[PDB]
DNA sequence: CATATGGTTGGGTATAATGGGATTGTCTCGGATGCAGG
DNA sequence: CCTGCATCCGAGAGTTAGGGAACCCAACCATATG
């Protein structure tokens, strides 16, 4: 059992999945050039499109692993329960996906690169917001959980 | 009011609070004995009341009392009693203990479920009075004092003291603990096997229960002393006797990581 | 796991009672220098050192093995303490 | 070794000096080399020009000078002194009546001096002043949090230099000000400023009902003086309403230049926001004995225009980096100097009044104690003044570039919300989005970006190349975030032909928003991807393939690497290591072209073309703040010619001028008998055999001989009750000799104390320490420059050295966040080996990769394999460097070498390799129908080789990833952590064991440990923990006596902490009593407290 | 009534556990006014006093158990007879 | 020289006081008490 | 006897005065020359007990076997020094003061 | 933890508090991955 | 109310 | 027990003087409470 | 008169480790020394 850069197998179907989106996006833009869509409708539709594309890419990655490389290290590690979940494999193999602004709203462009292909500078900076938000959440919440545990010990110790 | 090793003195804030109270009380008595006007007496009585308030509970009404040249409020009796650093939570519900140590942990794949690898020097320090008694029993030292002087200097330690130590710990268990202790399985009893080096060896199957890994984690070791304590540790908190989760009833000591991968 | 731990746990209605019995038996054995044991001379817990096989110094191991043999009686309000102590001390002078 | 580098992006400008944030700031603050006639109004000169003239007699400042230090840096280090320079001020005393002048130059004290590398020597210890990020002064307009539609205006001066002023339109419609937590009508103050009804109507009538709501006849009726008195009456209730009192108070509130200061940044911000021309830096002026407005009216105009929805008026982002600024070491020092100078001025006033106007001199008026005290407090007690981290040169360089939101006047670790800890969009190119602490300090301590510069006003600027007509030019402009917001900035990776943008679609940023634009619309371009990240993060190759969390861990861990005696530069570098070595001042470089004359282990003498011989002593075996040994080793021979900037000596953690934090080792990524279970690491004994990962550490022990009431103590060899075996290594003065090996229990310095006829108080080696005694220092009373504390006759210091090899329990890490503790050291014959007999050095568990998502280490391993067989090194810059196809070509050449070498000696393919290739064929790794050589080459191109098990000789059933990896040893060594205690010191009050390894303390059994013991039902163990082992004094004494006598421990008693609790509850006039079953008192004090 | 865990814990009968939990000044002042007696029922109070907790091996159900061998038991039986 | 406070905060976090680093030198240690008892015996 | 209950109650001025072994009349802590507690100070051995085991202040009684002996020359009882952590004192206020716990 | 009737004398309150508190420390809304009503609701309940 | 300096100055 | 020295402590100064110095980036939650309406 | 409704104030916010500024004059008990 070993991990090489080629062990993060990139499915071919992803490419198709990307071009189809680059197609449909243009249509939604036409839907904005004729007044049929508002700001919220266009934003929500773009977000939904990218969400379904991400889900489909995840399914494609795991179908490729199951059908072509049933002994791939990442696939075996996830399937046996030793290490890894489908989202992390999707980020390693398929695509990183949508990112959140520090204000809490999603960006309009997703990160279309996986960790094997390598991110660009802008995508890395865009993901840094979510990374920092997760770190802060952990550090600040662990003390409310500890407080709750203390309160329960004091109410039930007898 | 103690003298530090360098001859300087260290004191508690309570001494300064008491000094202020006594000074104001004496000045009030002097002013009363002199028939001072009622404005001066009223001021002094107000000051005495504030001094008593600061002594009992500083930082409660008005600006807290501080020592000149600093912004630190003086620590009153209420501050001593209450809080996370107060007497109750810091010295009564939890204490620092003797016969304890701490070290970095390393995987112990050759150990059995009920065993842990304990460093030789740590074990010698932890079981020191038992080692002195056993060394007196054998011929290593004529008496406990000579034995202690022998064990004090590193270069004065010989081969037979290690065999005496191995005889001391036979059948006994120690308690291993990793912070934070989130559930009762954060403390577990293990039979110590004396090893070389300065790392504690941990069984792979208890790492999940401890939430432990090997990228710098440290664990603490405690020694139950009496027969009751040893019986409780060997019967109730032994690692091999705690295989199911008390919260869900599911197995908690179970294959993970490399074992699952191989099978 | 400790040998015969399942049988010991099944021998009592509460495991804390087992712990109390084991601790008191270990204390008794330590007090009298293992002269009051119920173990046959070939069931004695042994310990391997360089000189040779000797008796196990750990009294708690002796107590669990003795409980496994089943020759010990335990319960609530069995014998008065004073009586217990006097008879044991007289039979095994210490 | 040949070095090959990837990348297509050329850098028009090099990196700026990496420590300029400290050096430039402090030099601007001091202005030491500027003649006094040409000094600007910044730094301590501004403080002098502000506190003086001290009008009451008049004392006026003329000029200042700084002398030379009394003791060079190294003497300050040895004698625990501060490296400082004397400050002299020339002043004049002028009698307003007579006109006589009394000129005098007075000595004011000492000012610490910054070293060349950017640190300070305070009390002999190296310290760093950390820059502070805070809200910039000025005028801000924010949305009302509660009531929608309304805006609050805020005026903020420099910290501790004026009250915060807020303006707000009340629900009733009137505008109000909230100064010093007191609301009052603003129209009144505007009346005091000399505003008639016509001016206000003509200046604010174009907005709406607002102006009429402000309008009030009652206030306008009373004249300005009456309005001043009214303002005093509302602001200061109770104080008698006197004209002069009110005038002085209001003047000092917002007008006095010595109380209210907006600064230069606040002035700039306010002028740009409100489009005005502030003559000074106050909100109002006092001309001709009357108040002239300066900022209030522009602020009110902006507030009404923003409330009316007029275009061109916007709210402020309080986290925008154009609204936050950096106070550096110079500014903080100048603030503390100003505080001290104000205290000095107050002392001068009191002296003027209390003395005699006839006989007065500048020397008698000035007491310099407050200024020295303020400087000492800042440089010794400020949270921002920190013990400098010098584990390696990169550690110090990183420490010097840190930015902190905490400190005096800053935030509180617990009072900081998500808004300040988040990565703002304006951080791009100014603050590293990756480098930050992991714990409770997340987001509050950060790092300056590599290309960033702090401007004169305190705002971080970033460089961009100007683009004109789709053509990228060489003009580079440094822009603040506010200035940056006005343009469209293209990414640095845009394709270029010459300097023209050869791409129809360009990815760019518009106010932080990603967009796609044509080349014509582009105005600026990024200089490099390197400009986005800090120096530490710029040293991680293949960073674009790593998750941000593990990149954070790797960047932070690079700072903890310990220098090694055989340190190497990484096989794969980013191309920034040399600049790190050069800018840290750790290595030695030739000042001018010349020839080397003398080479030594402690000296290099070079003869320059000027004909001057120059001698550079070498720093050898010096103890850093963290105990690591920093030494310089010569890299030149006598007679060698050296050009300017050529390396002369390598510093610590440096290899031929390249940063060398660890070792390049052969690694295989595979599980191994559970010994690399859960982040553990397996290493080969061959690493220990050739002294890889071997470090040198020096520990300093100190003892003192002082005066006592029972007689003075003596450092002597004559000690009673010890055989001569314990005094072998002691010299005739009672100090261990240089070169003696010392073990725990051995005496280092002998000492005898009067017992009250003498007893042993000697210095001994603590448990777990020891080594070789390398250096002894003795400082006695009266020695020049020595300043002992009163009563202390002498001090003796001993420096003892250790050579630490890698052992089980030590921590290793790579640059991608993979860290682990060494768990097993195998003999060479047990390690997996290549078919040519070469064993691997390190085995890494593959389970650490998939969930951490740090794929950069895999690519590093592949490139390291290629370089290992090709004998070369690589520079792969972040986000523009080696890609997969280039690595594949390098692996193809490496396989050609690795396999043609085998074919030359006359060997074919092994049977075991054939078996592995068959399994690989079934594993869908190789294509069926090719020869074994082709399948082996394809596997090699995937970075995988056939590997043999050293224990059996059979191959591993699958191909294994093998390659060279850069791994460093971390400062977290098991030697410094293993600790145990049976009994020892106890606390004064609670009588409980002390804490800490240094105090020989005990482990804390806290609340949750007690909870776990309770949940086990282990009552007797818990009672032992609470009483017999912590604070039952009689109980613990009896327990120790019984254990050493062979019996069992007795039953415990009441702990002493409960007695302390009872006594403390009685001091609060509360009667606490313990009772038995019949409610009778039970005396727990044994009768010692009953009269 | 229904009350949260904090309010239920601060409203307990034992003033020692409530004082060591939270709101120390209020709990102590109320207990001193009322003259409350702590009966030492729970675990926190016994831990504070350094006693044997009434749980596990310290439970009254099991902690009075005796153990004896057959020889001493028959000797005691003969003495009773 | 004026005395210092036993409650002087050490470190940035509000958890360490000066008096936490001062050992008690008055009460006899368990080793010392055992030595005296054995000497009496 | 075993402790089974702990009672807490308000303390009367009589109870407080019965607790005290003497009133602290001076704010002095220790002498600046000899480092011994000052009479009627915050550390007085007459009120709180001797610093050394079984030994009065002036050294008249420097051995044990004299438990309960109040020195005539110094006024220091002869007992264990540990009583210095148990014995309380009191201050007599010129005017009454309110206990802030019952006010705020 | 034993799959057998509970013994008399067990401190089940401490066990309950620990069992509830342990998961919330880590698994609630552990490292978060930024890729395309937990504890608060429990505390509120 | 608070700040006894103000109260004394007023009196 | 009897002094003799330093250390310690109480008393005194005479143009006229007449109200002080800091304040600042958390967040929620629960009970006490003064104010508005009906 | 009741009620509800913002308003104010007070008490919380996880563990372990390591860390560190007048001067003078005269009487009077205390202690030291023989
Ligand atoms: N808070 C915590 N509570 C309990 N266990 C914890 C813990 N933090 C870590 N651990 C344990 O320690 C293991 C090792 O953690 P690592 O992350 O490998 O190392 P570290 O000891 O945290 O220091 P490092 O120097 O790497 O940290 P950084 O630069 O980011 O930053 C350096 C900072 O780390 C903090 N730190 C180091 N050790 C700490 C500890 N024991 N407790 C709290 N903070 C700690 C210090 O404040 C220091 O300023 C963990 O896997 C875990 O088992
Ligand atoms: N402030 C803190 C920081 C850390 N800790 C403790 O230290 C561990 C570090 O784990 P970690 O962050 O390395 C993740 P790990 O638990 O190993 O998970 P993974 O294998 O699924 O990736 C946490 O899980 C806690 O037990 C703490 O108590 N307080
Ligand atoms: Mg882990
Ligand atoms: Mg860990
Ligand atoms: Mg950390
Ligand atoms: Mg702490
Ligand atoms: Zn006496």
């Amino acid at each position: 059992i070993t991990i090489g850069i080629d062990d993060a197998v990139i499915p071919e179907e992803k490419k198709q999945y990307l071009e189809e989106a680059d197609r449909k996006l243009l249509q939604i833009e036409q839907a904005y050039e004729m007044g049929f869509l508002t700001d919220r409708e266009r934003y929500d539709q773009i977000l939904q499109l990218w969400t379904e594309t991400t889900e489909k890419v995840t399914q494609a990655v795991f179908k490729n692993f199951e059908e072509n490389y049933p002994f791939n290290p990442l696939y075996v590690m996830a399937q046996s329960g030793a290490r890894g979940n489908p989202q992390q494999i999707r980020q390693l193999c398929g695509l990183r996906g949508l990112m959140q602004k520090p204000s809490g709203e999603t960006f309009e462009v997703p990160v279309r690169s996986s960790f094997r292909e390598g991110l660009t500078v802008l995508e890395y900076f865009i993901s840094s917001h979510g990374a920092r938000k997760g770190g802060a959440d952990t550090a600040l919440r662990t003390a409310d959980s500890g407080y709750l545990t203390r309160k329960l010990v004091d109410v039930t110790h007898e | 009011m103690v003298q530090v090793d360098g001859g300087r003195f260290a004191t508690s804030d309570l001494n300064d609070l008491y000094r202020r109270l006594i000074n104001r009380n004496n000045r009030l008595k002097k002013l009363l004995a002199q028939g001072a006007p009622e404005i001066i007496i009223r001021n002094e009585k107000r000051m005495l009341q504030e001094a008593v308030d600061a002594l009992l509970d500083n930082g409660r009404r008005g600006a807290p009392v501080t020592n000149p040249g600093s912004d630190r409020p003086l620590r009153s009796l209420t501050d001593i009693l209450s809080g996370k650093q107060g007497r109750f939570r810091q010295n009564l519900l939890g204490k620092r203990v003797d016969y304890s140590g701490r070290s970095v942990i390393v995987v112990g794949p050759q150990l059995k479920l009920h065993q842990c690898g304990l460093p030789k020097r740590m074990a010698l320090e932890l079981f020191k009075p038992f080692l002195l008694k056993k060394m007196e029993e054998k011929g290593i030292a004529p008496n406990v004092k000579a034995a202690r002087r022998m064990l004090e200097r590193q270069r004065d330690i010989k081969d037979e003291v290690w065999d005496a130590l191995e005889e001391v710990i036979h059948g006994k268990v120690v308690l291993l603990n990793r912070a934070p202790t989130l559930h009762r399985l954060g403390i577990q009893a293990f039979q110590p096997v004396l090893v070389e080096g300065q790392s504690i060896q941990l069984h792979p199957l208890v790492c999940e229960a401890f939430n432990a890994d090997f990228d710098g984690d440290q664990m603490a070791v405690h020694v139950p002393l009496s027969s009751f304590a040893q019986a409780e540790a060997r019967i109730q908190m032994l690692s091999a006797h705690n295989l199911l989760s008390p919260a869900s009833g599911e197995p908690l000591a179970k294959p993970s990581r490399d074992i699952i991968l191989g099978l | 796991a400790e040998p015969g731990i399942d049988k010991l746990f099944g021998m009592v209605d509460s495991k804390y009672r087992l712990t109390v019995v084991v601790a008191k038996r270990a204390q008794q054995l330590l007090r009298h220098g293992f002269k009051n044991t119920v173990l046959e001379p070939e069931e004695r817990p042994k310990m391997q050192t360089l000189e040779g096989l000797f008796d196990d110094p750990n009294a708690v191991t002796w107590a669990m093995k003795e409980l496994l043999t089943g020759r010990l009686v335990f319960g609530e309000n069995l014998v008065p303490e004073d009586r217990l102590q006097k008879e044991m001390e007289r039979l095994y002078p210490v | 070794m040949e070095i090959k580098r990837f990348g297509r992006i050329r850098e028009v400008i090099p990196l700026p000096p990496l420590t300029e944030i400290q050096v430039e700031s402090y030099r601007r603050a001091l202005q030491a080399d500027v003649p006094p006639e040409k000094r600007e109004n910044v730094g301590i000169q501004a403080a002098f020009r502000e506190t003086f003239p001290i009008e009451e007699l008049v004392l006026d400042f003329l000029e200042y000078r700084l002398g030379e230090p009394p003791f060079p840096q190294d003497e300050c280090r040895e004698k625990d002194l501060t490296y400082q320079a004397p400050l002299y001020a020339r002043l004049q005393l002028i009698h307003k009546d007579t006109g006589l002048i009394k000129e005098d130059e007075v000595f004011l004290g000492h000012i610490p001096l910054m070293t060349e590398d950017g640190s300070f020597i305070i009390n002999g210890a190296d310290r760093v002043i950390v820059s502070q990020i805070h809200r910039s002064p000025g005028v801000y307009f924010t949305p009302d949090p509660a009531r929608p539609g309304r805006y609050i205006a805020s005026i903020i001066p420099l910290p501790k230099r004026g009250p915060w002023i807020d303006l707000e339109v009340e629900p009733n419609g009137v505008v109000s000000m909230k100064v010093n937590k007191r609301k009052f009508p603003l129209v009144l103050l505007l009346r005091v400023l000399g505003y008639d009804q016509e001016t206000l109507a003509r200046e604010l009538g174009a907005y709406g009902e607002l102006v009429q709501g402000l309008m009030d006849e009652s206030v306008f009726a009373m004249r300005p003086e009456e309005a001043l008195i009214r303002l005093f009456t509302l602001l200061r209730p109770g104080d008698p309403p006197k004209r002069d009192k009110a005038v002085a108070y209001v003047y000092g509130l917002i007008a006095d230049p010595r109380r209210y200061d907006l600064g230069e940044a606040g002035r700039y911000k306010a002028e740009e926001k409100l489009g005005i021309r502030l003559s000074g830096r106050t909100l109002a002026r006092f001309e001709d004995g009357e108040f002239k407005d300066e900022v209030f009216l522009p602020t009110l105009r902006y507030l009404f225009a923003l409330t009316a929805g007029v275009p061109g008026h916007e709210v402020d982002d309080i986290d925008h980096l154009g609204n936050r600024r950096i106070r550096t070491v110079g500014e903080l020092m100048t603030d503390q100097f100003r505080v001290g100078l104000a205290r000095l001025a107050r002392g001068v006033r009191e002296r003027m009044l209390m003395g005699s106007e006839d006989s007065l001199t500048p020397a008698k008026l000035v007491n310099s104690r407050p200024l020295e005290a303020a400087i000492r407090e800042f440089f010794s007690r400020s949270q921002l003044s920190q013990f400098k981290d010098e584990t390696n040169p990169l550690s110090s360089l990183r420490h010097k570039r840190r930015i902190s939101a905490l400190g005096p006047g800053g935030l509180t670790r617990e009072r900081a919300g998500f808004d300040v800890r988040d990565v703002h969009r304006t951080h791009y190119g100014r603050i590293c989005p990756v480098e930050t602490p992991e714990g409770a300090n997340i987001g509050l301590i950060t790092s300056l970006a590599a290309y960033a510069r702090v401007d004169e006003l305190g705002f971080i600027r970033t460089p961009y190349r100007r683009v004109v007509g789709g053509v990228v030019t060489d003009e580079v402009v440094y822009m603040t975030a506010t200035e940056e917001d006005r343009y469209t900035i293209a990414q640095a990776n845009t394709p270029l032909e010459g300097n023209r943008i050869a791409a129809e679609r360009v990815v760019a940023r518009r106010k932080g928003e990603p967009v796609i634009v044509s080349p014509e619309e582009v105005e600026f371009m990024d200089v490099s991807p390197k400009q986005v990240f800090s120096v530490n993060t710029n040293l991680i190759p293949f960073l674009e393939h790593d998750d941000a969390n593990r990149a954070l861990m790797g960047s932070n861990m690079q700072t903890q690497a310990v220098p090694l005696i055989r340190a190497q530069a990484p096989v794969v570098m980013t191309g920034l290591e040399e600049r790190v070595v050069r800018d840290s001042l750790a290595a030695l470089y030739a000042e001018e072209d010349g020839e080397v004359a003398k080479v030594d282990g402690n000296r290099i003498v070079v003869r320059y073309e000027d004909g001057r011989l120059v001698e550079y002593p070498l720093r050898r075996f010096y103890r850093s703040n963290q105990g690591t040994a920093l030494d310089q080793r010569p890299r030149v021979v006598v007679g060698q010619r050296v050009r300017k900037g050529d390396l002369l000596a390598d510093g610590p953690a440096s290899e031929n001028g390249f940063l060398a934090l660890g070792q390049n080792v052969l690694v295989a990524i595979m599980p191994f008998d559970g010994y690399n279970f859960e982040d553990a690491i397996v290493i080969s004994e061959e690493l220990l055999k050739r002294d890889f990962y071997t470090s040198i550490h020096i520990e300093r022990y100190e003892i003192e001989a002082r005066d006592t009431k029972l007689g003075p103590e003596r450092i002597t060899r004559d000690i009673p009750h010890l055989s001569e075996a314990a005094l072998r290594d002691l010299d005739e003065e009672g100090v261990v000799r240089i070169g003696a090996e010392v073990k725990p229990g051995d005496i280092l310095v002998g000492r005898t104390s009067f017992k009250g006829d003498v007893k042993d108080t000697s210095l001994r080696v603590p448990p777990g320490e020891g080594g070789i005694v390398v250096r002894t220092v003795r400082l006695r009373r009266g020695d020049p420059g020595v300043e002992l504390k009163p009563g202390v006759r002498e001090v003796v210091r001993v420096y003892v050295a250790q050579k630490r090899k890698l052992q089980v329990g030590d921590k290793l890490a790579n640059r991608h966040g993979n860290k682990g503790v060494v768990a097993k050291i195998l003999p060479v014959e047990d390690m997996p080996h290549l078919p040519d007999g070469t064993p691997v050095d390190v085995i890494l568990n593959p389970l650490g990769v998939p969930s951490r998502m740090n794929l950069g280490q895999i690519l590093e391993t592949h490139l390291g394999l290629a370089g290992y067989f090709l004998g070369q090194r690589y520079i792969s810059p972040i986000f523009d460097g080696a890609k997969e196809p280039e690595i594949k070509e390098l692996l193809a050449q490496a396989f050609e070498v690795y396999f043609g070498k085998r074919k030359g000696e006359g060997f074919g393919v092994d049977k075991r390799e054939v078996e592995v290739l068959r399994r690989a064929e079934k594993l869908g790794l190789v294509t069926p129908g090719k020869t074994p050589e082709e399948q082996l080459k394809e596997l090699f191109l995937q970075g995988k080789v056939v590997l043999y098990d050293g224990r059996t000789g059979e191959p591993i059933e699958g191909p294994i990833v093998v390659g060279q990896m850069f791994i460093m040893k971390l400062y977290h060594m098991v030697e410094d952590k293993m600790h145990a205690r049976s009994t020892g010191p106890y606390s004064l009050i609670t009588q409980q064991p002390l804490g800490g390894k240094a105090q020989f303390g005990g482990q804390r059994f806290g609340e949750m440990e007690v909870w776990a013991l309770e949940a086990y039902g282990a009552a007797h163990t818990l009672q032992e923990m609470l009483t017999l082992k912590s604070d039952d004094i009689e109980g613990r004494n009896a327990a120790y006596e019984a254990i050493i006598k062979g019996e069992d421990v007795p039953e415990p008693s009441v702990p002493e902490s409960f007695r302390v609790l009872v006594k403390e509850l009685q001091a609060l006039a509360l009667d606490v009593q313990t009772l038995d079953e019949k409610d009778n008192p039970v005396d727990i004090f044994e009768g010692l407290a009953s009269k | 009534l229904l009350m949260g865990v904090t309010k239920s814990a601060l409203s307990t009968k034992s003033w020692l556990s409530a004082a060591s939990f939270q709101n120390t000044t209020h709990v102590l002042t109320e207990a001193a006014i009322a003259g409350k007696k702590d009966e030492l029922i729970g675990l926190k109070e016994n831990v504070i006093l350094g006693r044997l907790i009434p749980a596990g091996t310290g439970s009254d159900f099991v902690r009075f158990t005796q153990v004896v061998d057959q020889k001493t038991l028959k000797a005691i039986e003969e003495a009773r007879k | 020289q004026e005395p210092v406070s036993l409650e002087t905060p050490i470190g940035d976090e509000k958890d360490s006081f000066y008096g936490d680093f001062i050992p008690d030198e008055h009460l006899p240690s368990p080793v010392d008490a055992a030595t005296q008892s054995l000497l009496s015996e | 006897k075993e402790v089974r209950k702990v009672r807490i109650a308000l303390a009367s001025p009589e109870k407080i005065r019965s607790w005290s072994y003497g009133e602290v009349e001076k704010p002095e802590t220790i002498n600046y020359r000899t480092l011994k507690p000052e009479r009627d100070g915050l550390f007085d051995e007459r009120i709180f007990g001797p610093i050394k085991d079984y030994e009065c202040a002036c050294g008249k009684y420097k051995r044990q076997r004299f438990e309960g002996k109040v020195c005539e020359r110094c006024g220091v009882e002869v007992t264990k020094s540990i009583v210095r952590r148990y014995r309380m004192g009191h201050i007599e206020l010129a005017t009454p003061a309110a206990h802030i716990w019952f006010v705020k | 933890s034993m799959a057998r009737p509970v013994s008399i004398g067990e401190a089940v309150g401490i066990v309950a508090a620990q069992s509830i508190g342990e998961p919330g420390t880590q698994l609630t809304m552990r490292t978060f991955h930024t890729g395309g009503q937990g504890l608060p609701r429990v505390i509120e309940l | 109310t608070s700040d006894p300096v103000r109260q004394y100055l007023h009196e």
